[PDB]
């Protein structure tokens, strides 16, 4: 009864910048862990706790520290972010009277960017179905687009009549680079929704594709001129 | 340290002056298990001292037996010295064939 | 009601980095096995230490124990991590596991654990448990360790089955060494007693086996009451030494004799008179610069 | 490492059965368990195997543990599109909270859709509002174009729940001049 949650979901850092990750947990678990999943490598333990107060070193304990404030809370700290560091951090809680009972959080994706100038939000435009498709197949395929966003931290979803849909929806597993050979480069990503032609024929039905972007906070006062890349939502209608 | 070593020095055989024998140093009732036992002939170290493996009695108290080949004479003296954290100074117990 | 098999384990934990575990095994009062931190394998101390067990039957146990040792070390270190304000280094644990032997295989089993010299935890039945007088903080670590039913199944097999089965094998394989008879050798002595004009007479008895012995200072048939028996002291060659002392005034020594009765002596008791032909001679070989 | 998973990447047709392997060295070996991890997601427990020779099944997931061989196998019955994730094999070295887990590198499973009506047809969508590639065949694939002007994604599998229909789709923007780095079907609108 409960869930193991870790915030933030996505994190934008800088070289040498001190970074903090938090983990709240409802189960009455005494043991809590922090892992890092390297691509093509197994999870490696960073720090773990039995409560308090307690912070025991793992195998990747160098470069990080961690602190446990409460039974529920367990925070991991990144002392200095490696310049190009892109990594996923995972929080897990476990029972002291049952080794088998172990639950994992949804994870935290990190991108260390140089500099803060590079980060900018996506622009969203939805395309309407082809008339050549209507008589050919009796189906209607909508296409959502997201371009010019940095970093990778985005969530795309389709909405019909103000309600989220998953039926006949496809999003790419990989975002495209707008410049392949770069240290930091804007991303591009596509998603398709396919519905029946009859469902489209009257634009009484409302079609929306929505992109959740994860940008900056409000305390991190940024220097540049044009609109700040805040954690925002971009949409397009049909 | 918590417990203090009992030390008892005795010989394997009846002592005859000029005849080879074995001297036993038996240390008992000590805690922690870490201890240093050295046997001395005339104040100087004997190198050929053989240690029995450490064990404990039912009452959980550690014991050990140190023994060496020795020849009793009219003038020579034999003792075993114990360095243990229970004591600030090393305890030295001399062989008294009479008691 | 005869024998007691003991596997004595002693573990020392000074700091996170430094630790050691040394083990000895006793049947009756004869050491059967020795195993030390440096030694990867268990060493035999008798030609019959393997008992009736096969090379593979034995290798099963040795591998199971080798795996246990390193598992035990790391599990203690993690327990100190868990117990933070309640308990801290240095740590001394003593395990005493084995089975008492009887007629018709009564073979009682025990696994007793001492912590810092004090007996605290006992394995019983199917589970671990703290004994009366144990520190209250042990309640949690016991729960944590009792959650492992896999360990419990292994221990229950070791105690109920593997222990009695193994030691009966030893009781036969080393029947000769267990039942051997060694004859005691006695010699008299004396020192000045604390009271002025008193002498403490000393009767040494050395090299006897088995351990039951009978030593009393006597004046004819009349047993002298002031005889003080010492503690049994081990010789290097698995034999026993004991001294019995009587306290008397100076000049009262004549007529006294140290009588010694032992199983190895047949019916012939060692009666050793004070001013004997032999005591005079043996004493002259002892003289020294007090 | 100590826990090896094989293969690194596995592909099966939608509807078939798939087999995932896990070998280990860790001692002692109290229990072995399997986790499912979607892209940008956490780990979800599927099955926990405890015994010497053990068999556990949970829904369409099933597993067999062989402790003597230090070997385990995960089966997925009637593979779906929703099983296009990473599968992680973990071993716990003790039966109490004092034990540590040992994580395998993981196995990516990619599920190829079964389409029974291949109708390759390229369409246009403009602007909007101020190029598709649908009903594309299985097995064959579109490699990323060696261009920086025109942008083309990789293939995507969508599925309508009610109408029981599935299809591959690739998108192009910067029409018939696109999609030209791999083998192309002949009868394409
Ligand atoms: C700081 C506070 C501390 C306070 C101090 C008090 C401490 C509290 C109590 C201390 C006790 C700690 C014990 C920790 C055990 C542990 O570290 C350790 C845990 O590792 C376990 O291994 C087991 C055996 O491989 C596994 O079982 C497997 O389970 C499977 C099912 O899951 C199957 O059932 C399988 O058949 C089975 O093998 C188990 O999963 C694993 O978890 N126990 C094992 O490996 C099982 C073996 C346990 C044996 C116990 C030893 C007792 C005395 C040992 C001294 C002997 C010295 C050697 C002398 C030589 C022997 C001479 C021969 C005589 C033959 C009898
Ligand atoms: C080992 O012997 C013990 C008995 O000392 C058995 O454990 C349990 O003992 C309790 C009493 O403390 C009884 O109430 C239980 O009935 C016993 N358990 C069971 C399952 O019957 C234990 O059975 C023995 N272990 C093995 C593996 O045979
Ligand atoms: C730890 O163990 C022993 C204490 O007797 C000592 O030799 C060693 O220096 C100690 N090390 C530390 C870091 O405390
Ligand atoms: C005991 O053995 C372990 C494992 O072989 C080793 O790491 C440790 O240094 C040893 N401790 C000693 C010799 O005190």
């Amino acid at each position: 009864g409960g869930i193991i949650t870790q915030t933030p979901k996505f994190l934008i850092g800088q070289e040498g910048q001190k970074l903090t990750l938090k983990c709240q947990q409802n189960f009455n678990h005494d043991t809590m862990y922090w892992y890092r999943q390297d691509s093509g490598k197994g999870l490696r333990l960073i720090y773990y706790s039995y409560g308090a107060g307690s912070t025991e070193k793992g195998d990747l304990s160098e470069g990080y520290d961690a602190s446990r404030e409460k039974k529920s809370s367990f925070s991991l700290t990144v002392t200095s972010a490696q310049k190009n560091e892109m990594a996923v951090f995972l929080c897990a809680s476990g029972s002291l009277l049952d080794v088998r009972e172990v639950f994992f959080g949804k994870g935290t994706r990190l991108t260390v960017v140089e500099d803060l100038k590079n980060v900018f939000p996506p622009e969203v435009a939805v395309f309407e179905p082809s008339e050549a498709e209507i008589s050919h197949t009796q189906k209607a395929t909508l296409v959502c687009l997201a371009t010019g966003f940095y970093p990778d931290h985005v969530e795309l979803s389709w909405w019909v009549n103000g309600k989220e849909v998953h039926s006949g929806v496809c999003t790419d597993p990989q975002p495209l680079k707008e410049q392949p050979a770069l240290n930091d480069s804007r991303y591009a990503l596509s998603s398709r929704l396919r519905v029946s032609a009859t469902f489209w024929q009257n634009p009484r039905n409302h079609f929306r594709c929505q992109v959740q972007f994860y940008g900056l906070s409000e305390n991190d006062e940024w220097t540049q001129d044009r609109a700040k890349p805040v954690t925002q939502i971009v949409s397009a209608e049909a | 340290i918590q417990k203090t070593p009992q030390i008892q020095v005795y010989s394997r055989h009846p002592p005859e002056n000029g005849k080879p024998n074995i001297l036993n140093c038996y240390v008992t009732q000590f805690h922690p298990p870490h201890i240093e036992i050295q046997m001395l002939k005339n104040g100087k170290k004997i190198p050929k001292v053989e240690m029995s493996d450490m064990s404990f009695s039912k009452d959980w108290s550690f014991y050990i037996l140190a023994h060496t080949e020795f020849t009793p004479t009219e003038t020579d003296t034999y003792a075993c010295r114990v360095k243990h954290a229970s004591m600030a100074e090393p305890k030295t117990v001399y062989w008294d064939r009479d008691m | 009601k005869n024998y007691t098999f003991r596997c004595l384990q002693m573990s020392s934990f000074a700091n996170r980095s430094w630790s050691r575990t040394d083990s000895v095994v006793w049947l009756g009062d004869l050491q059967t096995h020795r195993w030390s931190n440096d030694s990867a394998t268990i060493s035999f101390t008798k030609p019959w230490s393997q008992g009736k067990l096969s090379n593979q039957q034995w290798e099963k146990l040795q591998h199971m124990f080798q795996v246990y040792r390193v598992s035990f070390t790391r599990d203690i270190q993690e327990l100190v991590k868990m117990m933070s304000p309640k308990e801290d280094y240095p740590i001394e644990i003593q395990l005493s596991a084995g089975c008492e032997m009887y007629p018709g295989n009564a073979s009682e089993s025990f696994l007793h654990v001492a912590f810092q010299g004090k007996y605290v935890v006992r394995f019983w039945g199917t589970s671990w448990q703290t004994v009366p007088g144990a520190p209250s903080w042990l309640d949690l670590p016991i729960k944590v360790l009792n959650a492992d039913q896999g360990t419990s199944a292994t221990v229950q097999m070791l105690l109920n089955d593997t222990c009695p089965l193994f030691v009966r094998g030893l009781l036969e394989a080393g029947k000769s060494d267990l039942e051997k008879q060694e004859k005691p050798v006695a010699w008299l002595s004396s020192v000045p007693s604390s009271a002025h004009g008193h002498r403490q007479l000393v009767c040494h008895v050395s090299g006897f086996y088995p351990k039951p012995v009978w030593v009393m200072w006597m004046r004819g048939d009349q047993e002298q009451q002031g005889t003080h028996r010492g503690d049994f002291l081990p010789n290097a060659d698995e034999t026993w030494y004991l001294q019995a002392t009587l306290d008397v005034e100076a000049g009262e020594e004549a007529g006294l004799a140290c009588r010694v009765k032992h199983s190895s002596l047949g019916g012939q008791d060692i009666i050793l008179y004070w001013g004997s032909l032999h005591h005079i001679l043996d004493a002259q070989k002892m003289v020294w610069n007090h | 490492t100590q826990v090896e998973q094989s293969p690194q990447s596995l592909v099966v047709r939608q509807g078939e059965n798939s087999v995932l392997q896990c070998n280990y060295s860790v001692t002692p070996d109290n229990h072995l368990r399997w986790f499912k991890q979607d892209t940008g997601k956490g780990l979800v427990s599927l099955t926990v195997l405890v015994d010497q020779k053990d068999k556990t099944s949970n829904g369409r997931y099933s597993a067999t543990l062989d402790k003597d061989a230090k070997h385990s196998t995960l089966h997925i019955t009637a593979t779906l599109l929703d099983d296009t994730a990473t599968y992680i094999c973990v071993v716990g070295d003790r039966g109490s909270a004092l034990g540590r887990l040992h994580f395998g590198a993981g196995t990516q499973l990619i599920v190829i859709p079964d389409i029974q009506n291949p109708d390759p047809a390229v369409y246009q969508l403009r602007d909007s509002k101020s190029c598709l590639f649908t009903d594309f065949d299985s097995q064959t694939n579109v490699s990323q174009s060696k261009d920086s002007d025109v942008y083309i994604t990789d293939k995507c599998v969508l599925d309508m729940r009610s109408m029981d229909f599935k299809s591959n789709s690739a998108v192009a923007w910067s029409c018939a001049n696109a999609f030209n780095n791999s083998i192309i079907p002949e009868d394409t609108f």
